[PDB]
């Protein structure tokens, strides 16, 4: 259920070369909150990769607590996916957490290296997160 | 790598 305490899901971006604005995969409630993956180009350069909760509501009260790993798939060798981990306290003036150079666009691009393939490339986040405060009351 | 918000 929508309650559970922990969860790993995925967003495909497509014409990933392409990618010139910031992109929000749909949501995967944890502990009854919707998270989102986002992910945008810094500075072609570098992959913004960053984890999103409860960004939509009007809220100011609530917070939640969690740690996840946040992993760019390599579909031809899993163990070649790369991936890093935070923790952080997220609440309405921090909604999001992640690294804005996850890893170089060169890199991730690259048909080679096994990240992108007909310019689509997986990301996923496997979150757990704790009991959050001022929301369900 | 630190990170930050968006």
């Amino acid at each position: 259920t929508s309650w559970r305490s922990e969860a790993t899901f995925q967003f495909t971006v497509e014409r990933f070369s392409r990618l010139s604005e910031s992109v929000l995969s749909p949501p995967c409630f944890v502990r009854n909150l919707p998270w989102k993956i986002m992910v945008m180009p810094r500075f072609q350069k570098s992959v913004g990769f960053f984890l999103q909760c409860n960004a939509e509501s009007d809220s100011t009260s609530w917070s939640c607590h969690a740690q996840a790993v946040l992993k760019i798939i390599n579909y031809r060798d899993d163990e070649k996916s790369f991936s890093r981990r935070i923790s952080h306290l997220f609440f309405h003036k921090e909604n999001d957490w992640g690294f804005s150079n996850f890893m170089a666009w060169s890199e991730v691009t690259d048909p080679e290296k096994g990240f992108i393939d007909d310019d689509k490339v997986t990301f996923e986040v496997f979150v757990q997160a704790d009991a959050p405060h001022g929301v369900a009351w | 790598e630190k990170p930050s918000s968006s």
